């Protein structure tokens, strides 16, 4: 089965997601409006 | 007379046997 | 761009707000570097201030516990976490930060977010070297501080026992991690810290005699006694004279550098031939593979009691060094020394 | 524009960082004088070193069950 | 601009940092960490 | 100046043929970035469950396997 | 008539580094060779 | 729906959700120069956009199938006849060899001289031809029923009939690849 | 290896790493390997393109 | 003309005399392996290998051939410990003549293409200059990279066709080559299962295929060919190199942890089997098997096997050695001959004492009796003018059982020190510093060895990969920089 | 002003004040 482990470690994976895309969108956001 | 467990802690202290488990 | 006109898309938009003359250079490094690095310093200051160290070490390490900036540190995890990352969501920490910073998990919180910073930094200085069109010497120079702490804060750990005998991050920490090297590994005596001795404290000389071989032999460019004024950077001639300099020193030390390019390649080169040498040395000892004993003066001096070198009394000053430090600085060992069984000279 | 010099020296700098600044000290001196520093980084107040459990030194020795174990070892 | 002199900024700014780090040796002779 | 013919040297010759040829664009490096960031998270798979930091029960994680 | 003939060259500056970090390696290495 | 298909062929259907027959542009970049006795060495440029294999495709799905076409009417029928797995087939022939309950005179080391003699060779004499409808046809012996006097070019569809049994027995060879060592 | 035990002995006796003036030599040898690798390359990262890449910058 | 760090450099233009250039490395690598693999087999003391084996030898490509299935010799012996009745042609003999003439034809190969280096295939057409195709290349090599992992992972290890790995027990007592099973579930992530590597190879061999037929068709974006500067053969340099170190550090790291792929009956225990108690609590697990069932101490001890002993020793830990103590185990403490019993202490009120185990930190440990609590009650004092526990008034006694000192009871307080003094060592065993002039300080074993040079190759070559990437992007200024490049300050 | 030579400074600045906020207190923590 899923141990808590492996629970934490796959939503490490989408708090990975959301910290690394968010710094994606940021500088995608002051490259086109320009804030 | 002894158990395994503490006669692993006297000799080396750092074994598997004592280290894991050992919240009791 | 390209010299074939394709019609940019959203990487070119984001290529140019990066690589952007600006105040602090950002640029494509600046996604790893800078939250990495703030990490690592913001882990190191936050650590140091508040993070105790009474449960992975039984010895206090912040300022809110009674340290000052010497003794205050970030303190490596327990002998028991072996080599657990210890991620705050980690089978260890799981979730809770106020027994992650119990655990010493933000030990690993500035040594990793500090390694990965370290790649940022590098990438840093071969990304603005190319937006300036110069030589990435800058870059391959920091590979020996990248050496010097991969070798160390990584590589030694995972060869040991665990992450506790790492340097823990502080000034005090270091020290005691300086002084478990001589008492259990007779660090001064391996050849590869000898060539690190001679790399570290022969660049300081280089940089001591450069500086003062160019700011005494300068040409007379001003007409004042600040011979700093006498410069513009957009000057094509030498501000000193390279002929006095080498007819100084050929003289003097009788051996000189004709070649300015030379010199300052070799400027270049002592630092970073000496920390990888020593690195090297570092990365033996991770697997314990010291240069501790010279077995042909251990033999004659076992089989005669009157033979003393400076060697066997290093020798005899590392088994006072691993003694009585060894009951607190590995207290997961849970040794206990009777007073009479520790070794002893006479009236000490 | 703006080469931290016209900064410094203007009065607009000093009528926000005459306010922000002693009220961020202040900030930092509650975080600690209300105790709350010893709660959030679980550093042991100097009462709070020696429980009447044990008179020694904690130590963790127990990888996977250590959360709960330093609860133990801090007597909560 | 100019508004306040940069020195006098400089002075009474290096002055509370002087001050303050003569807190943090006052500090170091009484309560924690005073070894008594 | 020719070079040297040789037997193998033209059952080999269209493999060393297109050399400076390229797609237009970004082509399939946005398919890459989806194949390194899968082989990014399955190196993290096999670095935590040898660090013991990813647990599943099904495995031992220790010599003892070589007994089952 | 290779096109990629090229030419080694090592000044005497060059030979008095290379004989002195030779003979520095083997002052400092051979006591630990010797052991 | 796609564009570059449909039209001279049997499966004429846009299935392709990626387009892997797609005719894609090429531009071509220059050598970049490696002479240590120039000063400077640049990386190259775009010199050449070159306007741009279906008939490439089309030849490579057809032998897969009608080596899918033999072997999914060849394992029913030796599991039906002689009795055993067609997985099992190579452990039962390399003791002995036999073809339906038959009895055969040769080791299992002449197997690979002979079909890399025989299965090599016609291998070797498939691709020597150079035209890409004759290579996907060919006439000549294996075609002993004219199918070569019918046409196929308009809506009749004379052609189009190995082609759907070549997709399914890949497909059930495939079905046999996750059935024989899983279950 | 006399200079190691001299160095030994006097950590002992008088604690020469916790003392400041040694720190502040040891900031003048890790700052002197720093400057000496940071003025040293830079100056290597900035040469006039004089010579080929079949000799020696040093030319 | 170049300087001595730059002379491999004229190779760079032209990929005929990289071809010989490499072939002769090629000869090189394979001609020191069945060199090396001659002088292990000439020096090898095939007689004990229960308490003399491999890595106790200072053997070190000898548990490389022996992992993959080469047990046997052409002098009868065998590595299990019986005579091989039909060596093979795949001997160790066999092997280390299979890379000697190896070694030879790829001599005389890197002779042929440096002569005929100026090969029309490495001109590409209509340009007529030399020229590679280095994202096909890539697709070639690739292919039939994973061509042999599929190869080697279905047919070598899984025993379809080949011998078969080696696979221990945990304890490393009953250690073969046999056959493995793949396994696809979790379990075959678990390094220590050797299923899981055939079904890597399979797995991997399968993608790498799949992959290198990508590589052959689909040509690269022009976007990602000049920023990763694909038209120099230095690009692929740098990025091998990073591919190697990598590599390296993935190799020395499960050596020196162990794994399925690194049997500990062919290199030795792990540093972390000593310090975890790995082969202690077994043999304490074994002798409360047999005190539990009814049985006397010395008819327990009996019953465990002497290579189990054997590994609960600090002498065969790799990281008790120096850098420069060279050579065998075997030359630092002496051949093991015989294990010599289980030293059992016990004071002068009837209770058990347990002698401290010394760390692996530590050259020197003071020797420590501790109780079954784990308080010390005895020990060899350094101060003896005014001593509380010394072994004289504690009056502690030593008894063996097993070995060759079975039944036999010491209580001298000069040999029970001695005893006491070999006892934190681990089991105590009988060696001889006569038959190769034993130096009496111990050596690592080519565990330890393996994993030193294969981290201080993987951290010389993060440096290559350093300068080499450098090469690369900076490729235009590598000669220096333009006149007119002060356009980039303000 | 939000920029990036503002959020330079004060990425460093405003928690320095915060803990030396925090370090004063630190110095009249009797026991
Ligand atoms: C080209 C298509 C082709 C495919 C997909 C297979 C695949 C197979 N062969 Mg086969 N073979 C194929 C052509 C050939 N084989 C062989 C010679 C053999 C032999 C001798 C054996 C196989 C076996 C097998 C089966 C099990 C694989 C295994 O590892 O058994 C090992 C796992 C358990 C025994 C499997 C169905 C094996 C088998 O039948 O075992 C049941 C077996 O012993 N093949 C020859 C040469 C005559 C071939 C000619 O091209
Ligand atoms: C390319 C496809 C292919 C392949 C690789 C094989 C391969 C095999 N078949 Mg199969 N078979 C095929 C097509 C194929 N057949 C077709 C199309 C039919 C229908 C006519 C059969 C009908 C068939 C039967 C009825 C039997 C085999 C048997 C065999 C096996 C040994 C006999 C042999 O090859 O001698 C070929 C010799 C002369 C032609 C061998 C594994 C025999 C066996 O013992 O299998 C284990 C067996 O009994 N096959
Ligand atoms: C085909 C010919 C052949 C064969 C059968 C062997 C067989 C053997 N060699 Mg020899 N050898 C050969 C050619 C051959 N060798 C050549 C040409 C050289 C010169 C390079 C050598 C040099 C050599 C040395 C130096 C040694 C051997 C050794 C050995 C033995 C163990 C091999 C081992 O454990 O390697 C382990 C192999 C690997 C771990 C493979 C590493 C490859 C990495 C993992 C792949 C990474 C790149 C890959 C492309 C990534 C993509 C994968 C996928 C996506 C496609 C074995 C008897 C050893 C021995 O005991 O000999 C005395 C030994 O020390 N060989
Ligand atoms: C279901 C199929 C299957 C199965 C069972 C396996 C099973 C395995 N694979 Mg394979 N694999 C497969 C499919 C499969 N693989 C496929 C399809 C691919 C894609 C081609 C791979 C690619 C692959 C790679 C590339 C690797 C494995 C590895 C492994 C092993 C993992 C356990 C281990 O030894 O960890 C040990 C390995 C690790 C913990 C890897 C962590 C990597 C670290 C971070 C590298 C550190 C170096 C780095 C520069 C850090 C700096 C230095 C540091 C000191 C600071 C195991 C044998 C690993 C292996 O062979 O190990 C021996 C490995 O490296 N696999
Ligand atoms: C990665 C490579 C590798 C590894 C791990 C090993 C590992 C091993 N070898 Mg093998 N060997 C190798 C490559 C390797 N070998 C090669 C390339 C050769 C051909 C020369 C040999 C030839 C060889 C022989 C002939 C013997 C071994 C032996 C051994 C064992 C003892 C190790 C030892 O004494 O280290 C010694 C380590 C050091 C001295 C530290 C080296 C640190 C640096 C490199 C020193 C250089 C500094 C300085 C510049 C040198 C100048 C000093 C001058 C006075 C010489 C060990 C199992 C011995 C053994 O047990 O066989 C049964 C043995 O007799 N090896
Ligand atoms: C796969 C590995 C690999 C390959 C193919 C190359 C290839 C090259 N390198 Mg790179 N390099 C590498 C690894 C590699 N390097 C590593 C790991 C480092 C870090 C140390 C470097 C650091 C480096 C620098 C700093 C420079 C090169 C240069 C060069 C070029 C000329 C080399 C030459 O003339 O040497 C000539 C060497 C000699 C005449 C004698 C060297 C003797 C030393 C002491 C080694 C002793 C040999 C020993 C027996 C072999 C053991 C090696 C070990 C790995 C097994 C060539 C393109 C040069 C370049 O780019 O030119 C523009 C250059 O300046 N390399
Ligand atoms: C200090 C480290 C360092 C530095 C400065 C460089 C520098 C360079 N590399 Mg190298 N590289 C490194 C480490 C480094 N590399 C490592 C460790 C690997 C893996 C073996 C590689 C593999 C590699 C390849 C394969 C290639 C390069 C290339 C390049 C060049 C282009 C820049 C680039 O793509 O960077 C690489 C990018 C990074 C190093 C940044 C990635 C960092 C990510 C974001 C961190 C992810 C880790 C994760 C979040 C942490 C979880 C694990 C944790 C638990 C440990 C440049 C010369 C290319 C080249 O030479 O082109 C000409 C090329 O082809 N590098
Ligand atoms: C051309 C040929 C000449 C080239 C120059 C020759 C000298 C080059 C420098 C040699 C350095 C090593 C000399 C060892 C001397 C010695 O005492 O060996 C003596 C030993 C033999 O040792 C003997 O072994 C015997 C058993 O056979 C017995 O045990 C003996 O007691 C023992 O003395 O020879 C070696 O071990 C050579 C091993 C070489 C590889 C070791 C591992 C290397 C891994 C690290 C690699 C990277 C290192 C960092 C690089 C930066
Ligand atoms: C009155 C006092 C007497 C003089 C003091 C003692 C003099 C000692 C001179 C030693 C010179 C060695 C130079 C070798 C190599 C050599 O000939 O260098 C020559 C070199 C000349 O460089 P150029 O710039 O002229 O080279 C040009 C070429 O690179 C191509 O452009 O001079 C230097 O690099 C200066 C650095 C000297 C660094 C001195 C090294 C320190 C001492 C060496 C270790 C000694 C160990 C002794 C153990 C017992
Ligand atoms: C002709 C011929 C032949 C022969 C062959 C041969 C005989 C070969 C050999 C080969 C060989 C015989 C080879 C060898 C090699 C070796 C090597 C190659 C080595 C190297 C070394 C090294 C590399 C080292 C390194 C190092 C050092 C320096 C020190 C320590 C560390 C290290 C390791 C790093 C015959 C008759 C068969 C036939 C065919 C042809
Ligand atoms: C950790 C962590 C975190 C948090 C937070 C942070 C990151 C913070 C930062 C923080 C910081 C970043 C802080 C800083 C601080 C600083 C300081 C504390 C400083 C001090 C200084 C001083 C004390 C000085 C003094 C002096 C001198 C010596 C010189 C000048 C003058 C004077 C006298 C003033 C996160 C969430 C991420 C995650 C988890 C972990």
């Amino acid at each position: 089965a899923v141990t808590p482990s492996l629970k934490n470690f796959l939503g490490s994976l989408i708090a990975g997601a959301t910290v690394l895309g968010g710094i994606a969108l940021a500088i995608t956001a002051v490259s086109k409006f320009d804030k | 007379v002894t158990l395994a467990l503490d006669k692993d802690d006297p000799a080396k202290e750092d074994s598997v046997k004592g280290l894991r488990k050992d919240i009791n | 761009i390209g010299t074939y006109q394709e019609k940019r898309t959203w990487f070119d938009d984001a290529d140019d707000w990066l690589r952007q003359d600006r105040f602090v250079f950002v640029g494509w490094s600046g996604l790893l570097l800078f939250p990495c690095a703030y990490f690592a310093l913001g882990g190191w200051l936050t650590g140091t201030t508040f993070v105790t160290s009474w449960y992975t070490h039984g010895l206090a390490t912040s300022y809110l516990e009674g340290c000052n900036f010497l003794t205050a540190a970030v303190s490596t995890p327990a002998n028991s976490m072996a080599h657990s990352l210890l991620f705050v969501w980690g089978p260890e920490a799981q979730g809770d930060f106020t027994r992650w910073c119990q655990l010493g998990g933000l030990w690993a919180f500035v040594a990793l977010h500090g390694a990965f910073g370290l790649i940022g930094f590098m990438l840093r200085q071969f990304e603005i070297a190319r937006s300036v069109n110069l030589r990435p010497y800058n870059a391959i120079a920091f590979s020996a501080p990248i050496a010097v702490f991969v070798s160390v804060f990584l590589i030694y750990p995972l060869g040991q026992s665990g992450w506790f005998f790492a340097p823990s991050f502080g000034v005090a920490a270091i020290f005691r991690f300086i002084l478990f090297f001589q008492g259990f590994h007779n660090w001064t005596l391996n050849p590869f810290h000898m060539m690190g001795v001679a790399g570290v404290l022969g660049a300081a000389l280089l940089c001591a005699i450069h500086g003062a071989t160019v700011e005494n032999t300068l040409f007379e460019d001003g007409d004042g006694a600040n011979t700093f004024r006498a410069f513009n950077p957009t000057q094509a001639e030498e501000t000193y004279s390279m002929v006095t300099a080498n007819r100084f020193w050929s003289q003097i030390f009788g051996v000189a550098f004709s070649n300015k390019r030379w010199l300052h390649f070799f400027m270049l080169l002592v630092p970073v031939t000496g920390l990888w040498m020593s690195a090297i040395g570092v990365v033996g000892l991770a697997l314990n593979l010291r240069a501790y004993d010279f077995v042909s003066q251990e033999i004659r001096a076992a089989e005669d009691p009157e033979f003393e070198t400076f060697y066997t009394k290093n020798i005899l000053l590392n088994e006072g060094i691993r003694a009585w430090m060894a009951a607190q600085d590995q207290p997961h060992e849970r040794l206990v020394f009777p007073e009479e069984v520790l070794p002893r000279g006479n009236a000490l | 524009e703006r080469p931290f010099s016209d900064i410094l020296t203007s009065i607009r700098y000093w009528v926000i960082h005459s306010i922000t600044v002693p009220a961020l000290f202040i900030a930092g001196w509650l975080f600690v004088s209300t105790g709350l520093a010893y709660d959030v980084f679980g550093t042991p107040r100097p009462n709070e070193y020696f429980t009447e459990d044990r008179q020694e030194a904690p130590l963790i020795t127990d990888r996977f069950n250590a959360l709960e174990q330093v609860k133990k070892l801090s007597g909560n | 601009t100019g508004r306040i002199p940069l020195w006098l900024v400089g002075t009474v700014v290096g002055t509370l940092a002087i001050g303050l780090l003569a807190v943090f040796f006052y500090g170091s002779y009484v309560g924690l960490g005073s070894s008594l | 100046e020719p070079g040297l013919v040789t037997p193998l040297g033209t059952l080999l010759r269209p493999l060393n043929s297109e050399a400076g040829k390229v797609l237009p664009g970004w082509g399939t490096t946005v398919l890459m970035a989806v194949f390194i960031l899968l082989f990014a998270a399955f190196l993290l798979i096999i670095l935590e469950i040898y660090n013991s930091s990813l647990i599943l029960d099904d495995v031992s994680m220790s010599w003892e396997t070589l007994a089952k | 008539p290779n096109p990629n003939k090229q030419v080694v060259e090592l000044n005497r500056t060059s030979l008095y580094w290379g004989l002195l970090l030779i003979f520095v390696l083997a002052v400092l290495f051979s006591s630990y060779i010797f052991n | 729906r796609p564009e570059w298909l449909d039209g001279s062929l049997p499966g004429d259907r846009g299935f392709d959700p990626l387009g892997l027959s797609k005719p894609s542009e090429f531009v071509v970049i220059g050598v970049d120069e490696n002479d240590q006795n120039a000063a400077k060495n640049n990386k190259g440029s775009v010199e050449a956009i070159v306007q741009a294999g279906l008939a490439r495709f089309r030849e490579c799905e057809l032998i897969h199938g009608r080596w899918a076409m033999l072997a999914c009417l060849g394992a029913l029928v030796a599991e039906a006849t002689t009795g055993v797995s067609w997985v099992e087939a190579g452990k039962v022939e390399l003791d002995g060899a036999s073809y339906a309950g038959l009895s055969l005179p040769f080791s299992i080391t002449q197997l690979i001289w002979i079909e890399v003699i025989l299965v090599g060779g016609a291998e070797f004499y498939r691709n020597s031809e150079t035209n890409p409808e004759k290579r996907c046809y060919p006439g000549g012996v294996f075609d002993p029923l004219k199918l070569a006097s019918e046409d196929e070019e308009r809506a009749f569809r004379l052609k189009t009939a190995e082609i759907k049994h070549a997709r399914l027995a890949m497909v059930s060879f495939f079905g046999y690849g996750v059935q024989a060592l899983s279950t | 290896s006399g200079t190691f035990n001299f160095m030994i002995v006097f950590q002992a006796e008088h604690n020469i790493l916790m003392h400041p003036f040694h720190m502040l030599g040891v900031a003048g040898v890790f700052g002197g390997s720093l400057f000496s690798a940071m003025h040293g390359s830079l100056v290597t990262s900035s040469l006039i393109r004089e010579t080929t890449e079949n000799e020696s910058a040093n030319e | 003309g170049l300087p001595w760090y730059r002379v491999h450099t004229v190779v760079i233009n032209d990929p005929g005399r990289l071809i010989s250039v490499h072939l002769m490395h090629t000869a090189l690598v394979s001609g020191w392996a069945g060199s090396m693999a001659l002088f292990e087999i000439s020096v090898f003391d095939p007689s004990d290998p229960v308490l003399n084996p491999m890595w106790r030898q200072g053997m070190f490509v000898l548990p490389f051939m022996t992992r993959l299935g080469i047990t046997q010799s052409w002098g009868g012996w065998t590595i299990s410990g019986e005579t091989a009745t039909n060596p093979g042609i795949w001997s160790y003999e066999g092997v280390a003549a299979a890379h000697i003439i190896l070694s030879g034809a790829l001599f005389l190969a890197s002779v042929w293409h440096w002569t005929y280096w100026d090969l029309e295939l490495f001109r590409d057409p209509r340009t007529g200059k030399t020229a590679l195709d280095l994202p096909k290349i890539f697709g070639i090599h690739l292919f039939l990279s994973g061509l042999l992992c599929f190869g080697f992972g279905a047919f070598h290890v899984t025993g379809v066709f080949g011998p078969g790995i080696w696979v221990s027990d945990p304890y490393g007592l009953t250690g073969r080559v046999q056959p493995v099973a793949p396994s696809w579930g979790a379990d075959g992530f678990d390094p220590y299962n050797p299923g899981g590597i055939a079904s890597h190879h399979i797995a991997a061999g399968i993608l790498g295929v799949l992959a290198g037929l990508f590589h052959l068709c689909v040509r690269p974006s022009i976007r990602l060919y000049f920023g990763l500067s694909m038209g120099s053969i230095e690009t692929v340099l740098s990025s091998s190199i990073a591919a190697v170190f990598w590599a390296a550090f993935v190799v020395a790291g499960t050596m020196w942890y162990g794994s399925a792929a690194t049997p500990i009956e062919l290199f030795g225990p792990t540093r972390y089997q000593w310090d975890q108690g790995f082969f202690q609590q077994e043999i304490q697990k074994r002798v409360q098997a047999s005190l539990a069932e009814g049985a006397s101490l010395s008819d327990a001890w009996s019953r465990i096997p002497e290579k189990l002993a054997f590994y609960d020793y600090i002498g065969n830990n790799p990281a008790k050695g120096g850098l420069f103590r060279t050579g065998a185990m075997n030359s630092g403490d002496g051949i093991a001959v015989g294990w010599l019993g289980h030293a059992s202490f016990k004071d002068q009120e009837g209770r058990e004492l347990f002698v401290r185990r010394m760390p692996t930190f530590f050259e020197t440990f003071p020797v420590l009796l501790l109780d079954k609590d784990g308080i010390v009650r005895a020990d060899v004092p350094f101060r003896k003018a005014e001593s509380k526990y010394s072994i004289e008034q504690v009056g502690v006694s030593v008894t063996f059982y097993g070995g060759e000192l079975d039944g036999l009871t010491f209580t001298d307080p000069a040999t029970v020190k001695k005893y006491a003094r070999k006892a934190q060592l681990g089991e105590i065993f009988e060696f001889d510093r006569s038959t190769l002039q034993s130096d009496g300080v111990f050596r690592s074993s080519p565990r330890g060895w393996f994993t030193f040079g294969h981290v201080c190759f993987a951290l010389l070559f993060f440096f290559g990969h350093i300068w080499h990437g450098a090469r690369t992007i900076f490729r235009d200024v590598f000669a220096g920089i333009d006149d007119d490049i002060n356009d980039q300050v303000e | 002003i939000f920029t990036v030579r503002w959020l330079a400074i004060h990425g460093i600045a405003v928690p320095t004040i915060f803990f030396l906020g925090a370090i004063t207190a630190m110095q009249f923590i009797q026991r």
